[PDB]
């Protein structure tokens, strides 16, 4: 039996790295936050113990490099508009027939709710994500915006 | 339940093979209903596509479906269209962000791959989905100022 | 005579379940040899 | 069909570890076999009476 365990194991191993592969090339694909996320919840309940998890370290610091972009670009999008609310422009962030006071309030939870989506995914990954520094630094600006 | 609250009815879809049952309607709040008109009850609200996890972050500007698979039905709400089944409560594809809302969006009449958004910024930008579902397969500069609606010839 | 008891709450076992209770009935069974080591004292090959 | 069926799981798995869990449950294990080894030291004292 113990030579047939060893036999088996080495099979195994084989299968998980054609697994690990795989995985990587369908993370390489969705190129977005959501559609990443989505995957992992997918094999979840299929990570092999080490192997997969030494793939998903590598994977984790991808999710947060995205997740600073994104963050970034709406910060960006809030300073130019901010502007044109306040003076009431024509093309503003402000949508079809609103307020110009109620609409700037709904505009800023429109974006304040697209931010606090991966956040509240974020603190259910594992492998100690709140102790990387990485992490740290996107929840600092997250904060500040 | 008991909790009802009257939202704006943003947009409304009707097609030929989707028949005159089905009314697919989009909301300010961001989700998307269907009434179904009876001879027997007056009307009756049956799905409600997005009550949990596919509600726009603003409202629906836009609904429509392929003339050529009219099961499969996209919205174009605030900044990134999404892409429904007939039945399901939760969106198929979601596709990307954009720079600037979205105003507008219309499945090609001829070929059921491809859809076409415009966005308040004054792009058009093109998803071609035969092809390629990560990028867009071609965006064009229409005008400096923003764009409020499209319609295709069919 | 002692473990020949312990041995008939074994060798009774059908087969079926048994180790969720066993499991349980193994620390008393452990009790009773190490009281058996105090109470003859005498006891030839205590080692063996 | 599918992602739908994976939530529903994960739903069932968070009650499934803290549903059928319940308060004080190794030192009930532990007063239990407290019990059954004074019992098999009051039979090994009426074996050593019988002889």
């Amino acid at each position: 039996f113990d030579d047939d365990f060893y036999e088996f194991r080495s099979k195994i191993k084989e299968l998980e790295r054609r697994l690990a592969s795989v995985i990587t090339q369908g993370f390489d694909d969705y190129d977005t936050i959501y559609g990443r996320f989505k995957l992992l919840d997918n094999f979840e309940g299929l990570l092999t113990r080490p192997i997969i998890a030494d793939e998903l370290e590598k994977k984790h610091i991808v999710l947060l490099e995205m997740y600073k972009q994104d963050l970034k670009q709406v910060q960006s999008i809030f300073l130019e508009g901010k502007q044109f609310v306040d003076s009431m422009h024509e093309n503003a962030p402000l949508f079809l027939n609103m307020p110009p006071i109620a609409g700037a309030l709904t505009w800023c939870k429109s974006l304040r709710d697209r931010i606090q989506e991966p956040i509240e995914k974020l603190a259910q990954l594992g492998q100690g994500i709140t102790e990387r520094e990485e992490y740290k630094d996107v929840q600092k600006l997250y904060t500040s915006i | 339940g008991e909790n009802e609250e009257i939202i704006g009815g943003t947009a409304l879809e009707y097609n030929v093979e989707a028949g005159p049952s089905k009314f697919l309607i989009g909301t300010e709040s961001g989700s998307i209903l269907t009434a179904n008109k009876k001879l027997k009850k007056p009307v009756e609200i049956t799905t409600r596509y997005g009550l949990d996890q596919g509600r726009h972050l603003g409202p629906v500007y836009s609904i429509n479906r392929s003339n050529q698979n009219p099961k499969y039905f996209l919205s174009v709400g605030d900044w990134s269209c999404k892409i429904w089944v007939e039945d399901l409560k939760t969106p198929i594809i979601r596709t990307k962000y954009h720079g600037s809302y979205l105003s507008d969006g219309c499945w090609s009449p001829t070929r059921s791959g491809a859809f076409f958004l415009v966005r308040r910024d004054g792009w058009m930008d093109v998803w071609d989905y035969y092809y390629r579902q990560n990028e867009i397969a071609f965006s064009h500069k229409v005008s400096d100022s923003p764009l409020t609606c499209i319609k295709i010839n069919q | 005579l002692f473990t020949l008891k312990d041995l008939f709450s074994k060798l009774q076992e059908s087969q079926p379940s048994d180790f969720p209770t066993l499991y349980e009935l193994f620390i008393p069974i452990m009790h009773t040899i190490l009281l058996i080591y105090n109470k003859s004292k005498t006891y030839n090959q205590p080692p063996r | 069909k599918n992602l739908e069926t994976i939530k529903k799981q994960q739903e069932l798995a968070k009650r499934q570890v803290q549903k059928d869990m319940g308060s004080q449950k190794e030192k009930w294990e532990k007063k239990k076999l407290e019990m059954i080894e004074t019992a098999e030291a009051s039979f090994h004292e009426n074996l050593a009476k019988n002889p």
